[PDB]
């Protein structure tokens, strides 16, 4: 399949290295130019690097020049972002993607999130908020770091009517959103509801059961 | 360095609607100009690449024209599923930049806000802290005020708004209005009440409890 596959993100402290990768199939990196993308949480699209493997000539944005290193080994099929001296401005979506000869980019990666913060990782502490025939009940998944949380319902039965909010970063420092549902009154005592919450980055799946 | 000027920022266009977005290049670009659609939580998608030539699977609807230094993307018949932030760019000379974006919201009928309103759960005060969390589901248009009374005084600076991306299917909102308090401020006063104004309302909704 035609595919670009990045890796390499996380949480990572001010001043510090991250590696990101960007994995080609379906084609060889040789024959391409493979770009850098960048976006910052809400922001819009900057474009960070680029590099033709085959003639190893570069570009950068001003913003990273120095700091950052794009580079390829054509015999990995890889491309890669070396980021250095890294700054909470750095904290965005890394997306790659690939442009052949001067023709524009085609194909995008998945993106990779890229978190630059000193703050500890932190595993949410979940809360249900209890109970014309349609009743709303949820949880409160509140005080994780960093982005991002699934929320899913009577693990992944339960989709319809379901609306898992935006975090929103409280003054704290630590994210904090709800996940919602819109039932029927009638299944209180009838259908139990719980919130399945995956916190990856702290590894912490907890599981908590709402009714009235 | 070209600049990409990207009109307009934002724009509500009901289904069926002709669209038009502009990108207008600083300096010469050829045609090397191309046009992507982002939807929330995703990897842009190529809509519209050279300027003008339409992309595999992408719906005719998506058309793209040049004017010299200035781009057109249109739309000819909007859809409820693209919402989504629409950027432009130009692949002739580093850096490679993007657009500003153009948020398209799908403008619909007024619909008036579900009020919910779910008190702090035993365990969240037994940890010491008070949230209060107020539910406003499934309305347009996006605007809506949500003031926070706690024993009839209306509150500032202590609560946080978050709402859902546009629904791809219906076109609603869903908004959530969250008070934090400490467990003693919480227990100092006895009525806790949301008051929602929106157009589809023919007077404010107020759902509240008292602790007990």
């Amino acid at each position: 399949e035609v595919q670009l596959v990045e890796s390499g993100g996380g949480l990572v402290q001010p001043g510090g290295s991250l590696r990101l990768s960007c994995a080609a199939s379906g084609f060889n990196v040789k024959y391409y130019m493979m770009h850098w993308v960048r976006q910052a949480p809400g922001k819009g699209l900057e474009w960070v690097a680029a590099i033709s493997p085959g003639y190893d000539y570069t570009y950068y944005a001003d913003s990273v020049k120095g700091r950052f290193t794009i580079s390829a080994d054509t015999s990995k099929n890889t491309a890669y972002l070396q980021m250095n001296s890294l700054r909470a401005e750095d904290t965005a979506v890394y997306y790659c993607s690939r442009s052949y000869w001067r023709y524009s980019v085609d194909v995008w990666g998945q993106g990779t999130l890229v978190t630059v913060s000193s703050a500890s990782t932190k595993g949410p502490s979940v809360f249900p908020l209890a109970p014309g025939g349609t009743a709303a009940l949820g949880c409160l998944v509140k005080d994780y770091f960093p982005e991002p949380v699934t929320v899913s319902w009577n693990s992944g039965a339960l989709t319809s009517g379901v609306h898992t909010f935006p975090a929103v970063l409280q003054s704290s420092g630590l994210y904090s959103l709800s996940s919602v549902v819109t039932v029927p009154s009638s299944s209180l005592g009838t259908q139990t509801y719980i919130c399945n919450v995956n916190h990856k980055p702290s590894n912490t799946k907890v599981d908590k059961k709402v009714e009235p | 360095d070209i600049q990409m000027t990207q009109s307009p920022s934002s724009l509500s266009a009901s289904v069926g609607d002709r669209v038009t977005i502009t990108c207008r290049a600083s300096q010469d670009v050829n045609t090397a100009v191309a046009w992507y659609q982002q939807k929330p939580g995703k990897a842009p998608k190529l809509l519209i690449y050279s300027a003008s030539f339409l992309y595999s699977g992408v719906p005719s609807r998506f058309s793209g024209s040049r004017s010299g230094t200035d781009f057109t993307l249109t739309i000819s018949s909007l859809q409820p599923e693209d919402f989504a932030t629409y950027y432009c760019q130009q692949v002739y000379s580093s850096p490679f930049t993007f657009g500003q974006g153009t948020k398209v919201e799908i403008k619909r009928t007024v619909a008036a806000p579900s009020v919910f309103i779910f008190p702090p759960s035993d365990e969240q005060l037994k940890s010491g802290t008070a949230s209060v969390v107020c539910l406003l589901n499934n309305f347009y248009p996006r605007e809506a005020k949500v003031q926070w009374k706690v024993d009839n005084a209306l509150q500032s600076g202590n609560s946080q708004e978050s709402v859902t991306e546009q629904d791809s299917k219906d076109s609603t909102y869903s908004l959530s209005s969250t008070l934090t308090l400490s467990k003693a401020d919480y227990e100092k006063h006895k009525v806790y009440a949301c008051e929602v104004t929106h157009q589809g309302l023919s007077s404010p909704v107020t759902k509240s409890f008292n602790r007990g």
